[PDB]
């Protein structure tokens, strides 16, 4: 479960604002947000991997809490 | 300078190669054996607060480079002076005097 | 010249000119030599940009070197190194005010790709080392060697003589117990080749201070039947 | 190879003359044995740290030098081989 | 956060004293080293009051002191060993009120090494050399002359060293104007780190070495080497030449020892110990410090145990060599 | 107030904090150096005294950003997570058993007071100004060279017999200017632009305001 | 002649190839540009242990025997063999005498360079092999039949108690001075202590006694030879 | 200048090689017996140097006076140092004959100093 | 000198020779080589002012016209307190020269 | 004849330094407790590393040295910058004949303005405390990893007058089983009483902060 991945998202949030998002749950340890270089814009999906087992059960929980610009997130296991 | 202002001459770091005559090195004295860096800063150099600060010269007012000296190149030369005391140092009336 | 009592006449009347036309128009000629391809050409400008640097005070040629090391070519980058390392063996006490200028300069020095880069600002390190010696500038050392020590790796000898001379300048400014708190791991580390390396850094702490060690080695454990505390100090009264 | 065996005659040129410099196969017992022998010489040499072990036991000094000179031979224990 | 320091009081500890006529007269002055302070003290006779003549602050460890005169000399020169790497001799100026340094001279690393010397310290009789060495594997001589306008010469150092050798005292032998003898309190620790066992740590033995300056040859050499049956902690010169013999008293734990080098026998003395003492049994005793009176009549020595009882020792000799060791209850 | 300041016997001082309603002794800061602790003494909130067993006297602070507000893994170094700056070092010569920081006369200032186990007694007073303080300094440096230590000794390497010599000017070298010969005191006093009589008094000034 | 005639390389056995390619280093070691003669030499240098003391020496040897060296030939050979004599330290032994005979002239060159670089080669060469198997090595030596060889022989037994020490060969000294079957071996001794005298200057005093008392009894011999050169000893000491 | 300068370095001087007397006390094979300390003055010499002259002398095949006097004189110092005797005789004689031989000369004079007389105990009988 | 590795000190015990400098090496250090802020006086041991030697240059040795001393930064870190810093061998670079130089003249 | 990764970990005082290899060591037992010793700096990691020291496809795109900001107030690099911009301009011939009728006061600051830069608006820079090594990666992965309780100004996004939105999920959801000792208002942290934080009022008046022997 260490790593979520993440749906639904507009590109004015950061991958450092999304670290500091799912840190509010449990900490980030590995970060990615990928930046699309072609058009230089977010689709906004997201892959997370945490310390241990920990971080990942909370993830799917985690998702009901996040709102980013009056919009939810997807996160499921991976 | 004239031969009188020359003690107020800064010295180079490097001893000089003819020895003959020379300011900074271990048998005229001027480069002492340990010598601390922080002690002798100021002198022979320019101190804003201390004695030797940022001059102009007299007469087009424009920066000097030594340290002590009241007169700045072109003017000294061309007057024929000392740029420290102004004393003459050489005699002018047959020396049409180019500055280039 | 390939005499060399020519060049160090010539380089010592940079510094006699620069007191009568300034060090600008002197600089600015020196800093442009530094495009020159043969060595001998670029060490003696360097001298020679040390030498006014002295003569006239440091503020003043200060601000035009350390632009000059923006320039995209390797040989001005490591011109304006090598003469920062003569600049500070040749003010020595009065090298304490500008070592928060260049801290920022070498430490992007020693991050460098090039060994040379690396090779030049140790010595920059060593010299500006042994200056602030005696006045509190223990953070910016300190700082530094942060970014001196990985070097000890490196195999080829100009490089790794250079190293080794910037650590035992460091020594005598930030004490041997943060030279011995460096090694300390590595002493008995599994390979030989982080081991020697390690071991002949202890030995130069322990030629120069072997006293004052003294005070700082760690405290070993008794095993079975040999006994290692130092139980004197450990003595309370 | 050679650079090893050059190493190792250099090193031991050093140990001969400053005793107590290490190699790449100082033991622990020597490395040790060194450090207990520096100790000793400069508790001798320092004035007040002598003060101080001879206080804190109650003996004379000439009595805290005679035993840390004793202590000098084998100072942390036989050799470990 | 800038800080001054001062002193308030000075250090009032005493680690040596020598005495000397170091003003140049009939009086008698004590140099006192408190560690730090080299202090001038000159005891007043009629009156008994001691007077602080002079306090210097030499900045180091003063690691061991002596007095030296040259021959036919009146003035005494002071000789200090410290941490410093180096060896000085001082000469105190009266009409000045100050120590003035005569000779510096640079042998070392600075700190209290282990090998570099300035621990021991140990000046001929006569005043025609002097010895510094560390506590182990390293000595230096020192030769010391007058010019014809009678000023302080030094030579270059003259060295004894021996590996894997600790040093516990070193003394300077009276031999009368022969060349200059030094005795040793040496013991070798080479055996004992290789025997696993640990039987050679526990069957080695002090020595004691005579190291011989040849001044014809210019170089010292190790004359003498012989073992001692328990250990030694310090020495004493016997004076020698015309007055007395030479050699040299040895104090080990419960017993003082005449030796000489020679045809003589070794002399023992047992050290008398307090009757109905409540000591620890197994507790040994020792001497802490000693001193030489030296009449032109006759001369006698005043060694003080560890509880404080101070013994007169008085040589009695049967023609040129010694035959008994005279111990006598002093004071406390 | 909350804070216990513990003096290992090797491991120098350590910074604990005390909080009531949690019932719990949290340590929140150390020092980075191994240090043989004899005494201490507690200058201000932030600020400890320490003295060591090989003679040398350090002043350590806490760095301005430190909060006390930590609740029990990472730690740097094998130690706290936050660090203690040092200073000052000193080396008095001497073992220092008693630090105590205090005014001694009436109508003084304070400053720290140190016994040592020798005999001695010293203080440590602290500069008002930059003006006082680069006049002593000058001496100082003067006087390392026109009048070294008598027994072959560097001054600079006496006083970092074991760690550098940080912030402290040694006045025992200073006031033996009115030992000097007087060409000497003349020639030092030039460059201080200044008479030997006005060095002897700033010298007798800063003895007789903090002391005796 | 053998890199003549072309052959493959895999054709023949390694110790073939070993020495055809110490063949190759050499050669561009004598006659090669400054470039080619740095790489060999640094090749030869690197990879001494490897071709082992046996394979450089016999082709290393015959060049300098060649009756048509010019004295910087010769000069590169004696480089190549001080190179490659601080790589195999303890494996020249069987190969000192050998040695010996091929430097020993340069002891009496009269270019002073030469003469110094004899020196320092033959004082290399006891340190490297200790003093029993020069002592061994030399012992013959001394009682040749040619004064060549007895000339040189006590040239160098200077040089070997300048690198080993007084001490070390004082004994052996003393055997070869006393020795009553043959006066050749007397006054080769007595010449060994002459030179040694000359060589070594203040070093000598701490064995003066030792070294007199080994040439006294050469005054009163009944062969003039012998009291003359007893007669020069003492002068020299 | 009488000489040049430069005459080599010495071994203190040199770091570049190791020291080989050393390096051979680690790893030659020593006689069994040496390790036991001798005092010449107790030994009477000119008794024992006929049989060294012998022994030499038959070993070498033929007689060499300076390996002769050379183990002579190394037998002329108080305390005669045995294992560099083997070392240094290790160059003439084979190195197994120089084994042999220290393993024979040497309880030979721990006899010698044992008696009173200076004489070992073979040739007491003999 | 520290641009030759294979140079060698003499490190013996230093007495009172004081050692000189020739023309070439006027002004400089004699371990770390510098031209700046000479400190201390560089004493010589006994075998290296022997006889007609009495008085060379200490780092080539030629006819020494000065005084030879160290730096400062060689005297804070006691690089002046090893010993002798004669060079005792003349080194590879010093005998090329020189046949060079025949070879051509 | 050699431990194991796991007796080793237990022999230690503490576990958590040792790695693969220290079993490889001639004495394991003082290599790791000279690793749990305080204060010492580790050995630099890229000791093992294939690749050599700096030399990798990321610092290719390393941008050029930048001037402090006390140096880029004197003016000097747009000075500097203009001079170079001409002198690609010209040729050898100009160069060459410029060097023969030179030009006097062209490039010149002058010295108040260069004295202040030095003794009056010099800044001590951003600095590393011991043991704080640096390798290759290092400028990048200098983000780090903020802590549950301690929300950032930006996270303005929620917008919610001060305690957090999730959390009226997390009393109803229950404590996440990654964090065992987590505290937060309202489940298990007071909004029992709440005298914690009157605790730090009281304590903060009880302290002087006044700076022992500082200028004045
Ligand atoms: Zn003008
Ligand atoms: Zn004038
Ligand atoms: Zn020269
Ligand atoms: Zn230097
Ligand atoms: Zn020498």
């Amino acid at each position: 479960d260490a790593t979520v991945y993440v749906g639904g998202l507009d590109e004015k949030v950061s991958e450092p604002l999304l670290w500091e998002l799912f840190l509010q749950a449990g900490p980030v340890v590995n970060t990615h947000m990928p930046k699309d270089r072609v058009t230089g814009q977010h689709q906004g999906y997201g892959f997370v991997e945490f310390l241990s087992e920990e971080d990942a059960d909370y993830a799917i929980k985690i998702m009901n809490m996040i709102k980013l610009y009056g919009k939810p997130i997807r996160v499921n296991k991976a | 300078v004239c031969e009188k202002c020359e003690k107020k001459l800064g010295t180079v770091i490097t001893p000089d190669t003819w020895k003959d005559g020379a300011r900074n090195t271990t048998e005229s004295g001027g480069r002492k054996l340990n010598e601390n860096k922080a002690l002798t800063s100021k002198k022979a150099r320019f101190d804003p607060y201390g004695k030797n600060k940022f001059s102009t010269c007299r007469i087009c007012k424009s920066s000097v480079h030594q340290p002590g000296s009241h007169y700045c190149q072109g003017c000294a030369y061309k007057k024929g002076i000392c740029a420290m005391c102004g004393k003459k140092v050489l005699d002018t009336k047959n020396y049409k005097q180019t500055s280039v | 010249a390939h005499k060399k009592a020519i060049r160090r006449a010539t380089v010592n009347t940079f510094g006699y000119i620069a007191k009568a036309i300034g060090p600008h128009d002197v600089l600015a000629t020196l800093l442009n030599n530094l495009k020159v391809q043969e060595r001998q050409n670029r060490v003696c400008t360097t001298v020679a940009i040390a030498i006014v640097a002295e003569t006239c005070s440091p503020f003043t040629v200060l601000p035009a070197l350390m632009n000059e090391y923006r320039v995209p070519e390797l040989n001005v980058q490591n011109g304006v190194l090598k003469s920062l390392s003569f600049l500070f063996e040749y003010i020595g006490e009065m090298g304490k005010d500008y070592i928060y200028a260049v801290t920022p300069l070498l430490e992007d020095a020693l991050m460098d790709r090039d060994l040379v880069h690396r090779q030049t600002a140790s010595a920059v390190v060593q010299h500006m080392s042994l200056g602030v010696y005696g006045f509190g500038c223990e953070d910016s050392l300190n700082h530094l060697l942060n970014y001196v020590w990985p070097n000890v790796f490196e195999t080829s000898p100009h490089v790794i003589q250079a190293v080794m001379g910037a650590l035992e300048g460091l020594r005598v400014a930030i004490g041997p117990c943060r030279m011995l708190q460096y090694c300390l791991q590595g002493l008995f580390h599994p390979a030989r080749k982080v081991r020697d390396v390690y071991w002949k850094i202890y030995n130069s702490i322990y030629i120069g201070s072997q006293d004052a060690l003294i005070a700082h080695y760690p405290r070993i454990y008794n095993d079975d039947k040999n006994t290692y505390i130092r139980y004197e100090l450990d003595y309370i009264l | 190879m050679t650079d090893r065996y050059t190493i190792h005659s250099q090193l031991e040129h050093l140990q001969s003359k400053y005793i107590g410099t290490g190699h790449a196969d100082t033991t622990k017992w020597e490395w040790l044995v060194n450090q207990h022998r520096d100790s000793y010489c400069s508790y001798m040499g320092h004035f007040d740290l002598l003060n101080y072990f001879a206080i804190a036991e109650n003996e004379s000094k000439a009595r805290v030098r005679f035993n840390l000179m004793e202590k000098m031979l084998q100072p942390c224990g036989p050799p470990a081989d | 956060m800038f800080l001054y320091n001062l002193t308030l009081q000075r250090a009032t500890g005493i680690s040596f004293a020598i005495h000397g006529n170091f003003s140049g007269t009939k009086q008698q002055e004590i140099v006192v080293s408190r560690g730090k302070i080299l202090e001038l003290l000159r005891p007043d006779p009629n009156t008994g009051k001691v007077h602080t003549l002079l306090t210097v602050e030499v900045f180091g460890v003063i690691r061991s002191l002596m007095a030296f005169r040259l021959t036919g000399g009146t003035k005494d020169y002071i000789v200090v060993g410290s941490d410093s790497g180096r060896i000085v001799i001082l000469e105190y100026q009266p009409s000045k009120n100050m120590f003035e340094k005569i000779h510096q001279e640079t042998f070392g690393k600075s700190g209290c090494r282990r090998i570099v010397p300035g621990q021991f310290l140990a000046v001929d009789p006569k005043g025609r050399a002097v010895m510094i060495s560390a506590i182990e594997k390293q000595k230096l001589v020192y030769i010391l002359n007058r010019d014809a306008a009678a000023r302080l010469t030094i030579s270059s150092p003259l060295e004894a060293h021996k590996a894997n050798t600790l040093v516990y005292h070193v003394v300077g032998v009276d031999v009368g104007f022969e060349n200059p003898m030094f005795a040793c309190l040496e013991m070798d620790y080479e055996e004992a780190d290789n025997d696993p066992t640990g039987e050679a740590a526990a069957n080695t033995q002090q020595t004691l070495t005579f190291y011989e300056l040849d001044l014809g040859l210019n170089h010292v050499v190790r004359k003498y080497s012989e073992p001692l049956e328990e250990h030694g902690n310090f020495l004493i010169t016997v004076p020698g030449g015309s007055d007395g013999p030479s050699g040299v008293l040895i104090c080990s734990e419960n017993y003082i020892t005449y030796k000489n080098f020679g045809d003589q026998p070794d002399i023992r003395c047992p050290i008398p110990r307090r009757r109905n003492d409540l000591d620890d049994p197994e507790r040994g005793m020792i001497f802490v410090c000693s001193a030489t009176h030296k009449t032109k009549s006759m001369f006698f020595f005043l060694a003080q145990t560890e509880q404080g009882d101070i013994f007169k020792i008085t040589l009695e000799t049967d023609e040129d060599m010694v035959t008994e060791i005279r111990l006598k209850y002093f004071d406390t | 107030g909350h804070r216990v300041i513990v003096s290992d016997v090797q491991e120098s001082f350590i910074w604990v904090r005390y909080k009531r309603n949690e019932n719990q002794l949290i340590i929140f800061a150390d020092d980075t150096y191994p240090r043989w602790v004899t005494t201490a003494s507690l200058l201000d909130y932030d600020t400890v005294a320490g003295a060591d067993k090989f003679g040398n006297i350090c002043v350590v602070r806490l760095p301005p950003n430190t909060n006390d507000e930590v609740d029990e893994d990472r730690g740097l170094l094998n130690g706290a997570s936050q660090k203690a700056e040092v200073i000052m070092n000193y080396h008095v010569g001497e073992t220092v058993l008693s630090l105590q920081k205090t005014t001694l006369i009436p109508g003084g200032s304070e400053s720290l007071v140190y016994t040592t186990l020798s005999g001695g007694i010293g203080i440590l007073v602290p500069f008002t100004s930059h003006e006082d303080h680069d006049f002593f300094q000058h001496v100082e440096m003067h006087l390392r060279s026109e009048h070294p230590p008598l027994c072959g000794r560097d001054h600079l390497s006496f006083r970092s017999y074991y760690f550098p010599v940080k912030n402290v000017i040694d006045g025992d070298l200073c006031e033996q200017f009115n030992s000097m010969e007087p060409n000497k005191q003349k020639n030092v006093s030039e460059e201080l632009d200044r008479t030997p009589p006005e060095v002897s008094k700033k010298l007798e000034d800063i003895r007789t305001r903090y002391a005796f | 002649d053998k890199l003549l005639v072309d052959v493959d390389e895999s054709t023949l056995s390694p110790e073939e190839q070993k020495e055809r390619k110490i063949m190759k280093l050499l050669l561009k070691i004598k006659n090669g540009t400054p470039p080619m003669r740095k790489a060999a030499l640094r090749q030869i240098t690197d990879k001494a242990r490897e071709f082992g003391a046996g394979p450089l020496f016999n082709q290393i040897l015959p060049l300098l025997m060649s009756p048509t060296l010019e004295d910087q030939e010769r000069h590169l050979l004696v480089k190549v063999i001080d190179r490659i004599l601080y790589k195999l330290d303890d494996l020249v032994r069987p190969y000192v005498h050998k040695i010996l005979v091929v430097i020993e002239p340069l002891l009496i060159d009269e270019d002073y360079y030469a003469r110094v670089e004899g020196r320092e080669i033959i004082s290399n060469l006891a340190k490297a092999a200790g003093l029993a198997t020069m002592i061994s090595t030399m012992r013959p030596d001394i009682d040749n039949m040619d004064e060549y060889v007895r000339n040189t022989t006590a040239r160098a037994f200077a040089v070997v108690a300048s690198a080993l020490g007084i001490p070390s060969l004082l004994p052996f000294l003393k055997a070869v001075c006393k020795s009553k079957k043959s006066w050749q071996a007397r006054h080769t001794g007595i010449k060994i202590v002459q030179q040694i005298a000359i060589l070594m200057g203040c070093a000598i005093l701490p064995h003066l006694r030792s070294l007199v008392e080994i040439i006294e009894h050469g005054l009163v011999d009944e062969q003039q030879k012998v009291r003359t050169i007893s007669a020069l000893a003492i002068a020299a000491l | 200048m009488d000489a040049g300068f430069f005459r080599g370095t010495s071994a203190e001087q040199d770091n570049r090689f190791s020291n080989k007397q050393k390096k051979l006390l680690k790893q030659l094979k020593f006689a069994e017996c040496l390790e036991k300390k001798v005092d010449m003055s107790k030994v009477n010499l000119e008794v024992i140097k006929p049989w060294i002259t012998k022994r030499v002398t038959e070993i070498l095949g033929f007689e060499d006076d300076v390996v002769i006097e050379f183990i002579f004189n190394q037998l002329e110092v108080k305390n005669p140092d045995s294992k560099m005797m083997q070392i240094n005789l290790t160059g003439f004689l084979n190195g197994k004959n120089a084994r042999e031989f220290m393993g024979e000369l040497w309880p030979l004079l721990l006899s010698a100093q044992e008696n009173i007389a200076g004489i070992p105990s073979a040739f007491l009988e003999l | 000198a520290k641009h030759h590795p294979d140079l060698i000190f003499c490190r013996k015990q230093a007495g009172v020779a004081i050692g000189r400098l020739c023309e070439k090496c006027d002004g400089k250090c004699v371990i770390c080589d510098s031209y700046v802020r000479p400190c201390t006086l560089v004493r010589i041991c006994d075998e290296c002012n022997y006889g007609s030697y009495q008085g060379r240059c200490v780092i080539c040795g030629g006819p020494g016209v000065s005084d030879a001393y160290y730096c400062k930064e060689c005297t804070i870190q006691e690089k002046d307190r090893d010993g002798c810093p004669k060079i005792v061998n003349l080194g590879s670079s010093k005998t090329d020269l020189f046949y060079e130089r025949k070879k051509y003249g | 004849n050699r431990f194991t990764v796991a007796e080793l970990k237990q022999l230690v005082a503490r576990p958590d330094v040792v790695e693969m290899h220290d079993v490889t060591a001639q004495d394991p037992k003082l290599l790791v407790h000279l690793k749990a010793t305080r204060n010492s700096v580790p050995v630099p990691r890229h000791w093992c590393f294939k690749r050599k020291y700096l030399q990798g496809k990321r610092g290719i795109e390393k941008p050029p040295f930048e001037l402090p900001d006390f140096i880029k107030r004197t003016g000097i690099q747009e000075m500097r910058e203009a001079l170079q911009e001409k002198e690609e301009q010209k040729t050898m011939k100009s160069k060459m004949r410029e060097k023969v009728r030179p030009k006097m006061g062209k490039i010149d600051i002058d010295y108040q303005k260069l004295h202040d830069a030095f003794f009056k608006w010099q800044t001590k820079p951003k600095l590393t405390i011991h043991g704080d090594l640096y390798y290759e990666g290092k400028e990048f992965e200098t983000r780090l990893k903020k802590k549950p309780g301690d929300l950032s100004d930006e996270l303005i996004s929620l917008g919610m007058p001060v305690p957090p939105p999730w959390l009226i999920a997390m009393q109803r959801y229950g404590p996440p089983p990654s964090y065992p000792n987590l505290k937060i208002p309202g489940l298990n942290s007071p909004i029992g009483t709440n005298a914690a934080e009157f605790q730090t009022k009281t304590e903060e008046e009880e302290i002087d902060r006044t700076p022992w022997g500082e200028l004045e």
